[PDB]
């Protein structure tokens, strides 16, 4: 009977329309269902991540390692990752958030230093887990419901598993919508998390970044702020939404979109998240195209062409003559 | 040709 965990108003406030990502049993067959469809689900008793509830920033600074971790720094809400090799064929692109590698502890002294100078500065740790880690660290990672994960990875098809992302972030952080080309079961592990899924037919109304972007696979839409007259079919988009808090598990399907937000004034979030390789091309092509699949082929287009005329920036002006009067 | 074009990378999050 604790209370509300977290309401409306700590939610940030958008231009569109969603509906629930379903909650669901992980013996629940609905569930397996979505799974095996490719279509997102929260699953709430998976026990993924069970021995990590009970982290927080000063168990993993006494725990984690004397390694590095990688955390991001911006002046606003917005995160917006860069792929640094890609900066240089895009001249007119400043970052808007910097990355600096530090000691975990440098990272909760930073936080404290923030806080208790009222600072405005936001932080987000992501960072790979490794070799690096303390015994007892090890311990839990070994004690993740591997059973589980596995056997998702036999019956889906999927590659391999290649990495664990640990997110630790302040409350109000965004990260922008974007799509990532792995399966992903995202385990919330502390704080609550609101996230906002588009499937990949929604594309046309998403206009993510030239392939060749630093920024390669997020959405120029500014949700804040979205400039309808650059973006129409911006004004079609309809998501999918949850909030998800310890103990959660957010299957996040390839190419899915997703627009992932730290609840307003909820503390810090810690998540650790599971990447898979996807199931190989089928055999057999069934007709018509699924939606990833062309959106595989586009990107693929891309980067031939980037690739074929010597320069990513003729890319552009190559596909305008190739439709303008033409399929348009 | 559809199997080269199908092809996907695997990129996630900051850089790949
Ligand atoms: O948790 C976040 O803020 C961002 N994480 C992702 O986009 C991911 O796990 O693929
Ligand atoms: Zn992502």
């Amino acid at each position: 009977a604790l209370g509300p965990a977290w309401d409306e108003s700590q939610l940030r406030s958008y231009s569109f329309p969603t509906r629930p990502i379903p909650r669901l049993s992980q013996s629940d067959p609905r569930a397996e269902e979505l799974i095996e469809n490719e279509e997102p689900v929260v699953l709430t008793d998976t026990n993924l991540v069970y021995p990590a509830l009970k982290w927080d920033l000063e168990y993993l600074q006494e725990n984690i390692g004397n390694g590095d971790f990688s955390v991001y720094s911006a002046s606003t809400h917005k995160f917006l990752y860069y792929d640094e090799k890609k900066m240089a064929n895009f001249q007119n692109f400043k970052p808007r958030s910097n990355r600096e590698e530090m000691k975990f502890h440098e990272f909760v002294e930073k936080l404290q230093d923030i806080q208790q100078r009222g600072g405005e500065e936001r932080l987000y740790l992501q960072q790979t887990l490794n070799d690096t880690v303390g015994r007892k660290i090890v311990m839990d990672f070994l004690g993740f419901n591997w059973n589980w994960i596995n056997k998702q990875q036999g019956k889906r098809g999927w590659g391999q598993l290649t990495s664990n992302l640990l997110l630790i972030g302040m409350e109000g952080n965004v990260t922008p919508a974007h799509y990532d080309e792995q399966q992903n079961f995202f385990a919330q592990i502390k704080g609550y998390k609101r996230c906002i899924l588009f499937p990949p037919d929604q594309f046309e109304c998403l206009y993510p970044y030239p392939v060749h972007h630093p920024c390669d696979r997020q959405s120029q839409v500014d949700f804040d702020n979205p400039d309808y007259e650059r973006f129409p079919n911006f004004q079609n988009v309809v998501g999918y939404e949850t909030v998800v808090g310890p103990g959660d598990v957010l299957y996040i399907p390839m190419y899915w979109w997703h627009h992932i937000e730290s609840l307003l004034n909820g503390g810090i979030t810690i998540t650790v998240n599971f990447w898979y390789k996807g199931a190989p091309t089928p055999k057999r092509i069934e007709y018509p195209l699924k939606a990833h699949q062309k959106v595989a082929i586009m990107r693929n287009i891309e980067k031939m062409l980037g690739e074929a005329l010597g320069n990513p920036q003729e890319v552009g002006p190559l596909l305008n003559t190739m439709i303008k009067g033409r399929y348009n | 040709v559809v199997k080269l074009l199908l092809e996907h990378g695997a990129d996630v999050x900051a850089q790949d």
